[PDB]
DNA sequence: AAACGCGGGGGACAGCGCGTACGTGCGTTTAAGCGGTGCTAGAGCTGTCTACGACCAATTGAGCGGCCTCGGCACCGGGATTCTCCA
DNA sequence: TGGAGAATCCCGGTGCCGAGGCCGCTCAATTGGTCGTAGACAGCTCTAGCACCGCTTAAACGCACGTACGCGCTGTCCCCCGCGTTTT
C-alpha cells in the first residue's frame, strides 16, 4: 500500500525493496527472508562507501573533483585486498600505473 | 605369539596343528580385532583349549 | 649518434603514466569487422563491440611483457627472447 | 584443585576424562603447565 | 520505461562519502556495471549454499555465510558487522 | 554489391605499436624475435571470444554485433570489465 | 630426555625431508636446494589453510561439527582444486 | 664393481616410478595430525573425516608436484638443474600465486 | 501411470523423465521444453560412451579388466580436448602420466 | 530404499561400450559425480542463456546453443548431433 | 605515422673457472603406522509444527527518464624546471 | 663532479559538454491478508570418529663426501635501437 523503501529502514541508499523484488525474482530460494535483501544491500552500501572514498581520493590526488576511471584504477588496484578481490575485474579507461622494471631502469 | 602368527600366517599355518594352546583369552575378547579370524587361517586345531 | 638501448624507460614511465591504448584504430575497427565477419557475416557493426575488447587485449599483453622480462631477467637477459615469453606462458598456463 | 574447576570450565576433544586423571598424579604431564 | 539505474544511489553514497569529488559517467558506468554483477555473484553462491542446506528459505545468515567464506579479512568482518548491522537497523526499522 | 571483408589488420597494428606496448609492458631491448611472436598469440585471444560471441548472435536471431554479447563472452571467460552496464 | 620426553617436531615439518625429496622427484627436481624443503613446506601450508577455514565455514553454516570430504568438495571446487573420487 | 654414484644420478627412476605409479608421498600420521592441527587452528574440536584428509591430500601432493615442474622450468630456463627457491617464487609469480 | 522410463523412447539408458524432472528441479526455466532433457541425456550418453571408451582402453592397456582412476588419469590427461577442457579437474588415485623432464635425464 | 543413481546406467553404457572392461566403483563414483557435474554445468549455462534472452522455455535448441558455446571442437559438433540424435528418437517417440 | 634506415657500442653469449653441494651411501634409529581398544557423539533419524514470507491486493511515491543548467577539467601558450649526456 | 639541452612539470587563459540535478509519473516496491509449510525443532540412536598404545621397523635420519654445476669472469659481436625520414 504505502510505497516506502527499506533503505531508510536500514540506513542505506540502495533500494533494498528492489533488492527484495530481485531476490524473490532471483529464485535463489522459495522463502526469501527479507533480511537477506538487507544483508545484501547493507554490504552494497558499505562497499560503495568503501570504493567512492578511494575513487574520489585518487581523483583529488590527481587534482580532480570528478572521479574518472583512471582514478578508479588508482583506487582499486593500489588496494591489496581490492586487487586481491578483483584480480580479474577491470575498469575501462582506467589505464596503467607507472612502474618500470628494476634492471631495466639504470642503477 | 600374537602378532607373530599374524605376520607369519603364510608359514606356520600351512603346517597342520592338532592341539593348540592359546593363553590369555582376554585379548581374544574382541572378534572385531585382527587376531581371532587368523586362527581360521591357522585352518585346523582338533584339540583346543 | 647514440648507442643501442637507452630511451626505453621513460616510455615505461609515460605509457604507464598515461591511461590510453597504444594501437592503430582504423586497423582496430577493421580488425574487428575482420574477425567478427569471419564467423558470421552481415553483422551491422556497433562500435561498442568494436572497442569493448581492446582493454582485454592490450593490458593482458602488457602484463605478459612483464612476465616475459621476468623470465628474461630470471635467465638474466634484457634483450628479451620468446623463450622467456613461452616459458612464462607455460607457467601462465597459456603455453 | 583450581585446574579441577577451571579446566572443566573450559569443557580439544576426549580431554575431560584425560585431564583429571593427569593432574592428580602430576601437573608436569602437561607441557605448558 | 523505468529502468532501475544506479547513478543516483551510488551518487548518494558519493555525496555521503567523497562529496567534493564528482564522478565521470564512464566511471559512473563502471559503477552501474558493478551493481547487478556483484548483486548476482554472491547470489548464485548463496543459492548454491541454499541447496547446500537444501533449503527453500534464505535468511541473512545465508548472506552472512556468503560474506563469511569469501571476503578477504575485515572486508568480510565489517560486512559481517555491516551486513548484519543494517539488518540490525532493519530489524530495528 | 560491395563485399566489405577485412583481414589481418594486426600488421596495421604496427611494430611501432609493439615498441609502444612493450614499454607499457616493461620491455627494454625488444629483440626482433618478439614483435611478431606477439602478433600471433593475441590473435589466439581474438577469434576465441567471437567464436562464442557470434554463437550468442544466432540463437538471439540477429545479424548485428552488440557489446552485450562481448560482455557475455568475456564474463563467460572470466574477463570481467566494467563501464558497460550490470 | 628420558626424564621428560619432548620429542615432537611439527606436522608441516612432520612431513620429512625424504618426503619432500619424494615429492620433488615426482615433481621434477634433480638437485634440491636445502631451502626448498622449507620454502616448499611454507607454501604447502599456505595452500592447506584456505580450504579448511572455508570448510569449517560450511560446517558452521551447515551447523555441524564433522568437517567432511563433502565440505572438501564444497570448498576445493570453489577454491579451484576440483577432485574426482570424493563426491 | 661398486656403484657409488656422484650427486645427481639415482633420482630419475623415482621420477619414473612415482609418475608411473599413482600415490601420495607423505607420512600420513604427520599428515592427519596436520589436518587436525590446521583445522583446529580455525575452530577447534572437529570430528574428523579421514575422507576429508585424503580428499585434501590428493589435491595437495598433486599441486606440490605441479609446482616443481615450473620450478625446474625457471631453473633450466636460468640454465640450472639444481633448483633454487627463486625459481619457485618466480614460478608462483608467473603462475599468479606469488 | 507406471514408471515406464523415457530413455527407452530415446534409445537411451538415462531416463529422460528423470532428466526432465531434474530440469524442472534445477530452476533452469519455467517451461522445460521436453527435448531439452533428451538433449541432455543424449549428450550425457554420448560422453558416457566417449569416456568409457578410453577408460576400458587404458584399463586393458594396463592388462586389467577393472577400470580404475589411475586408468582414468592416463586416458583423460593424454587427450587434447578433454584435458584442455578439464585442466582443473583432478582424479583421486589417478596420479601422474609417467614422464620425466628432458635435461634432468642423465647423459 | 531404492534411490535413483547412475551406477547401473553407467554400467549400461559400460556394457554398451566396454563390456570387456568391468569397472571399479571409484571410477564409477568419478563418473557419477561427473554426470551431475556437467548436468549442472551445461544447464546452468543454459539458464544463463535463458536469462541472456530472458526466456522461460529452455528447449533442446537452447541446449544446442549451450553445446555450441561450451564445448571445444568435436565435443560441440558431436554433442550437437548426438544431443539431437536421441532428441530425434524422442520427438519421434 | 610510419617507416625506413643505421651507427653503434655494449649485451648476449660463449665460455671458461671453481669450488662446493647436495646427493649418496650407509649407519642409526624411530616414530609410522598398525591394531585394537572402548566408547560415544553428534550424526542421524525421525517427529511434529508452526510461521512465514507467499502471494497477491492495493497503493503509492520512486526514481529515474526526459528536461534544465554551467563549470571541472581538458586544451594550449608560455615559461620554469629537471633529468641526462658528453666535458 | 659540471653546463647544454631536451624533456617534463607547472601555471595562466578558454571554453565547453557532461555531471548533475528538475519535472513528472508511474510502477515497483510496500503493505496487507493469507498459507501450509518449511524448516523448526523435539526426540532418538547409534554410530563413527574417538584417542590409545604394542610394536615394528624402515624411514627417517646421521653423516662422509665428492664433485657439478652454478655461478665467477671475460670478450664479444651484435644487434637492436636512435636518430633522421617521410609517407602514409
Amino acid at each position: 500500500a504505502k510505497a516506502k523503501t527499506r533503505s531508510s529502514r536500514a540506513g542505506l541508499q540502495f533500494p533494498v525493496g528492489r533488492v527484495h523484488r530481485l531476490l524473490r525474482k532471483g529464485n535463489y530460494a522459495e522463502r526469501v527472508g527479507a533480511g537477506a535483501p538487507v544483508y545484501l544491500a547493507a554490504v552494497l552500501e558499505y562497499l560503495t562507501a568503501e570504493i567512492l572514498e578511494l575513487a574520489g581520493n585518487a581523483a583529488r590526488d590527481n587534482k580532480k573533483t570528478r572521479i574518472i576511471p583512471r582514478h578508479l584504477q588508482l583506487a582499486v588496484r593500489n588496494d591489496e585486498e581490492l586487487n586481491k578481490l578483483l584480480g580479474r575485474v577491470t575498469i575501462a579507461q582506467g589505464g596503467v600505473l607507472p612502474n618500470i622494471q628494476s634492471v631495466l631502469l639504470p642503477k | 605369539t600374537f602378532e607373530y602368527i599374524i605376520k607369519e600366517r603364510a608359514l606356520l599355518s600351512k603346517v597342520k596343528w592338532v592341539h593348540m594352546i592359546i593363553d590369555e583369552g582376554h585379548r581374544m575378547k574382541n572378534a572385531q580385532s585382527k587376531l581371532s579370524l587368523t586362527l581360521n587361517t591357522h585352518y585346523h586345531a582338533d584339540y583346543r583349549l | 649518434r647514440y648507442r643501442p638501448g637507452t630511451v626505453a624507460l621513460r616510455e615505461i614511465r609515460r605509457y604507464q603514466k598515461s591511461t590510453e591504448l597504444l594501437i592503430r584504430k582504423l586497423p582496430f575497427q577493421r580488425l574487428v569487422r575482420e574477425i567478427a565477419q569471419d564467423f558470421k557475416t552481415d553483422l551491422r557493426f556497433q562500435s561498442s563491440a568494436v572497442m569493448a575488447l581492446q582493454e582485454a587485449s592490450e593490458a593482458y599483453l602488457v602484463g605478459l611483457f612483464e612476465d616475459t622480462n621476468l623470465c628474461a631477467i630470471h635467465a638474466k637477459r634484457v634483450t628479451i627472447m620468446p623463450k622467456d615469453i613461452q616459458l612464462a606462458r607455460r607457467i601462465r598456463g597459456e603455453r | 584443585q583450581i585446574m579441577y574447576q577451571q579446566m572443566l570450565k573450559y569443557r580439544g576433544f576426549n580431554n575431560q576424562i584425560m585431564q583429571l586423571k593427569k593432574i592428580c598424579n602430576h601437573p608436569f604431564v602437561f607441557e605448558e603447565v | 520505461t523505468r529502468k532501475e539505474s544506479y547513478a543516483i544511489y551510488v551518487y548518494k553514497v558519493l555525496k555521503q562519502v567523497h562529496p567534493d569529488t564528482g564522478i565521470s559517467s564512464k566511471a559512473m558506468s563502471i559503477m552501474n556495471s558493478f551493481v547487478n554483477d556483484v548483486f548476482e555473484r554472491i547470489a548464485g553462491e548463496a543459492s548454491r549454499l541454499a541447496h547446500y542446506n537444501k533449503r527453500s528459505t534464505i535468511t541473512s545468515r545465508e548472506i552472512q555465510t556468503a560474506v563469511r567464506l569469501l571476503l578477504p579479512g575485515e572486508l568480510a568482518k565489517h560486512a559481517v558487522s555491516e551486513g548484519t548491522k543494517a539488518v540490525t537497523k532493519y530489524t530495528s526499522a | 554489391r560491395h563485399r566489405k571483408v577485412l583481414r589481418d589488420n594486426i600488421q596495421g597494428i604496427t611494430k611501432p605499436a609493439i615498441r609502444r606496448l612493450a614499454r607499457r609492458g616493461g620491455v627494454k631491448r625488444i629483440s626482433g624475435l618478439i614483435y611478431e611472436e606477439t602478433r600471433g598469440v593475441l590473435k589466439v585471444f581474438l577469434e576465441n571470444v567471437i567464436r562464442d560471441a557470434v554463437t550468442y548472435t544466432e540463437h538471439a536471431k540477429r545479424k548485428t554485433v552488440t557489446a552485450m554479447d562481448v560482455v557475455y563472452a568475456l564474463k563467460r571467460q572470466g574477463r570481467t570489465l566494467y563501464g558497460f552496464g550490470g
